[PDB]
């Protein structure tokens, strides 16, 4: 739910940053 | 079900795990969403899930932080279940770990924990470790206590608390900063064998002991000092849990006599005691040189006392020795007999991104500022092992240390972690260390997948097919060649003008082929003819063996015989030392360890015809001077990095330069770009090469190729019909 | 305020000390001006400040006889003040160390102090130790009795007084004699080299044992014999106070 | 003052007779 979903856009953007 | 295998991960974040989309599907859970892994112990960890194209789809990529939370290692297997009513903490209490802060204080909140915690939304579970990178420290904390129980997400306004004494480390418990394979950078694909030949016996030692297969015993690393052999010694050690016992030769050879023999057999005992168990043995050349090169009564005697104790390997299950050693043939040859030391690894050298890799490994720590850039350091670092990279980062971190303690002036017993974690070491400070750092491999064989590409290389599309079909084909569809009774080439030869890329083209098929080159260069030829040390070349092809697939590249094949005067000669005749070496050591190579000999000449003509006899170079190719429409192509290439102006006119520039090769057309470019750096630095006593540049260019630029040579190479084809 | 690190001079001049030009402005004093330098254990130096074009901004260039008299090391950070109500005395007593004067004998005031003291205008401060060279001896004095307090200025007219039994060495006062960076010569590019290796983590030992990036643990020097490989290793452990150990 | 301005002068010309 929410909190997930929070989660989910902040290990995206780490994930993001690191491959960039 | 739901059960996958642990696996290595490429994300480093500790609240991050990956699976492959169709495990997604299969476990009903959303990118992003936050699941639960059940570990061993009864413990589980709570983490979140992205997706990527490398995953493999019955694996779980998880770093080294998730495994110890589960107290699993890797090629074990975890559940896997979503937790979609997970919810945010509002109190999380976390202390640092009594043995990884030491000699440091300050606020650990600022510094470490607010960076790490604060919007990063991390799913956090009662008791998990974790560990917080910065100020040249790795420090890890483990979480106490919280309000919500067992696990929640941090907020943006979860309040994180720190007070009490640091926590006494349980005796199960392996520090995060204990060596692993994510503190190994280049020569994965060398720690990738080396992991198939030992985890297997040493996880599960009931399949060896219940089966007819004998596991190795023995397994010898080599390569120049600092390039990672105890590296991945201790690695292999930590990741599977085998009993690591440490032998090198200083230890063993500085006891007096009856001392030596004795402390080596205790090790082999220990060992067995704590099976499974890996004892690396470092300077094994130390212990046991090659006979013919020692007479003293303790070699000899400690060379076989280490003979019997490796045949001894038959009883002791389970204890796998490892050795470190500069090269295969610098020890009794009699270790290396079936059983004992019965396999080899070739580690080497780091290429240029392995280089880049060690250097990221070993600025973890590091603060760094926003011009350093570890790609250009590891381009630039020609000839350094990973121990010379490490002490370049130290002393760049030094250089940075320097520059502001001497202006804080702060003397005390420890260091602030705000003043550390404030220090960014820049550019400046790395360059300055590669100034100062001395490479330990600098005239070391470099053995490497090329980074020249086909987009490289103007003209010769014909060239760039049939290399293909003579490279490739024979292991991409090997059951034409057995069905039509065809016996693959094992090599061609390149003739022609200089400077037309004979070179590139040997890379390039490497380069797309994903195979080592290796380089042989006329000075390596002369020098082995005029030293009278031919044998060399022994090891030149063994190399090529040992780094296979490669293509083994001889360049200026020719170096020989016109040092023996070329147009007119000696009083012999074609043969001479090197080349009969060459053509002794291609006779017994097999196509099968798929290495594909390349040479190239400038002089075919004086080329000792044995070398183009079937199984030998049998293959030629001509390599002309490239055409108009290929000149183009190569000032576009070479070019290609080049800041040229609008204005600059390449095609006319082809159509004048009827008679240059494609080296001629590197020195346009080249002098043209000298000449606008030229202008852009006296413009600061220029944004772009102009027109201008290019045709002064034109002034003093010449074809280095007549029309006499390109009959001559006219001929030679001509007599190939 | 005004604390300023402590370098290596050139001039090697007992009563000079070199700040650059931008700190005489800062310190409101002026070229020439007397200042006294606050060193370690309580201690002061009394000396003239010149300027030159080679002093850094931000530090003080001394020598090692008054890094000894302030009890300081190169690298250290001490404080400058001036003192422009200094005046010249009228006695000085000043006797000779018993480590230093052996062997020799005869008229100490004619052969070292007069030549040394006589119209130079040094300052001078109780319990200073400086070196006066002569006669192929390099013999150093202590200042033990003087009329004005706690220093002054040595005039024309100043009378310079030694009777009595030469004074024993302390044990925390190292001799002059010692080798340090003074007494090399060529080479000075490898010195600075070096330096930057080893008095780091000598002088501050609190600074690696705190952070994750290792000194380094040994140097090797080669070039000919005669070339002073042992002379500059001398010198850094004289220079840090480091243990040194001959082997 | 003057006494420090008599040094000044002493220390100065040392100065310059030691860099000439
Ligand atoms: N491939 C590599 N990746 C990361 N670090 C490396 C690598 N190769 C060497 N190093 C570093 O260089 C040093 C090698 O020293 P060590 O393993 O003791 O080698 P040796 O057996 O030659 O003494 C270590 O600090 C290690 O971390
Ligand atoms: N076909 C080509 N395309 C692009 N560049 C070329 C080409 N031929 C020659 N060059 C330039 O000439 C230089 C020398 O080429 P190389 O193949 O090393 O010569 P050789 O094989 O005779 O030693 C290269 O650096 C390259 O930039
Ligand atoms: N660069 C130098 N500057 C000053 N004196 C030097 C220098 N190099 C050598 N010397 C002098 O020469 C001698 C060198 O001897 P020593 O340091 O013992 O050298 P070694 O290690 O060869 O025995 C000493 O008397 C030293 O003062």
């Amino acid at each position: 739910t929410n909190e997930a979903q929070m989660a989910a856009a902040a290990a995206l953007a780490r994930l993001e940053q690191k491959q960039s | 079900p739901n059960r996958l295998i642990v696996d290595e991960a490429i994300n480093e974040d500790n609240s991050v795990v990956s699976l492959s989309q169709p495990k997604m599907d299969e476990l009903q859970l959303f990118r992003g969403d936050t699941v639960l892994l059940k570990g061993k112990k009864r413990r589980e960890a709570v983490c979140i899930v992205l997706s990527d194209d490398t995953c493999s789809d019955e694996k779980i990529r998880m770093n080294r932080v998730v495994r110890n939370n589960l107290r699993v290692r890797l090629g074990d297997v975890i559940s896997i279940q979503p937790c979609p009513d997970v919810k945010y903490g509002k109190r999380i209490h976390v202390l640092p770990i009594d043995d990884t802060v030491e000699g440091i204080t300050g606020n650990l909140f600022e510094v470490y924990l607010k960076p790490y915690f604060l919007e990063a939304y991390r799913p956090i579970r009662k008791g998990d470790i974790f560990l917080v990178r910065g100020g040249m420290r790795a420090v890890e904390f483990k979480v106490v206590e919280t309000d919500p129980s067992p696990y929640c997400i941090v907020a943006p306004d979860t309040v994180i608390h720190c007070e009490g004494e640091p926590i006494k480390r349980e005796d199960e418990e392996e520090s995060l900063n204990e060596v692993g394979y994510d503190d190994i950078g280049g020569c994965r694909k060398q720690l990738a064998q080396i992991k198939e030949m030992v985890e297997l016996p040493l996880r599960h030692p009931a399949l060896f002991k219940a089966i007819g297969v004998k596991p190795p015993r023995g397994i010898l690393l080599y390569g120049p000092p600092g390039t990672g052999k105890t590296l991945i010694a201790r690695a292999v050690a930590n990741e599977t849990g085998a009993f690591f016992f440490l032998i090198n030769g200083p230890e063993i050879m500085s006891k007096l006599a009856g001392e030596s023999e004795s402390n080596l057999r205790k090790a082999f005992e220990e060992a067995e005691k704590n099976a499974p168990a890996i004892i690396f043995i470092d300077e094994l050349d130390a212990i046991a040189p090659k006979r013919e090169k020692t007479h003293g009564e303790v070699e000899r005697r400690i060379v076989s006392q280490l003979l019997t104790l490796m045949d001894g390997l038959k009883q002791r299950a389970h204890v796998i020795v490892m050795a470190a050693t500069n090269r295969p043939n610098s020890i009794d040859p009699a270790l290396r007999r079936f059983g004992r030391f019965d396999r080899e690894v070739d580690i080497g050298i780091p290429d240029a991104t392995g280089r880049l890799e060690i250097l990221q490994i070993h600025t973890k720590n590091m603060k760094l500022a926003d011009d350093v850039d570890l790609e250009q350091v590891a381009n630039e670092t020609h000839g350094h092992v990973g121990a010379d990279l490490a002490a370049l980062c130290s002393e760049a971190a030094l250089q940075a240390i320097r520059k502001k303690m001497d202006l804080i002036d702060l003397e005390d017993e420890t260091i602030d972690a705000e003043v550390m974690n404030s220090l960014a070491v820049t550019m400046d400070d790395f360059r300055w260390a590669l100034s100062q750092s001395n490479p330990s491999a600098l005239r070391e064989t470099v053995v490497e997948v090329p980074q020249v590409t086909w987009e490289d290389i103007g003209g010769l599309e014909d060239v760039k097919r049939e290399l293909q079909e003579l490279v490739q084909y024979p292991v991409e569809h090997p059951d034409k060649f057995l069905k039509f009774g065809m016996t693959p080439s094992k090599g061609v030869l390149f003739y022609g003008p200089p400077g037309c890329g004979k070179t590139l083209l040997a890379k390039a098929i490497a380069n797309e082929c994903q195979a080592n080159f290796i380089s042989i260069k006329g000075p390596e030829l002369l020098t082995m003819w005029f030293g009278e040390s031919e044998a060399n070349v022994r090891e030149i092809f063994d190399k090529a063996r040992q780094a296979a697939p490669c293509v083994l590249f001889f360049d200026e094949l020719d170096s020989i015989a016109k040092a023996r005067g070329g147009n007119i000669g000696d009083g012999g005749g074609a043969a001479d030392r090197v080349i009969n070496q060459i053509l002794t050591e291609m006779d017994g190579m097999s196509t099968k360890k798929n290495v594909f000999i390349i040479g190239a000449t400038n002089r075919p003509d004086i080329i000792d015809p044995a070398i183009l006899r079937p199984g030998r170079l049998d293959q030629l190719i001509y390599i002309p001077l490239p055409d108009e429409k290929s000149r183009v192509a190569i000032l576009k290439a070479n070019l290609r990095k080049s800041p040229v102006a609008k204005d600059v006119d390449l095609e006319f520039l082809a159509k004048m330069t009827n008679g240059f090769s494609g080296a001629d057309l590197t020195e346009i470019c080249q002098r043209a770009c000298k000449l606008a750096i030229r202008e852009s630095i006296e413009s600061e006593i220029v944004p772009e090469i102009r027109r201008d540049h290019f045709e002064e260019a034109m002034r003093f630029a010449r074809r280095s190729v007549s029309d006499n040579d390109i009959r001559k190479y006219e001929m030679f084809a001509q007599t190939l019909q």
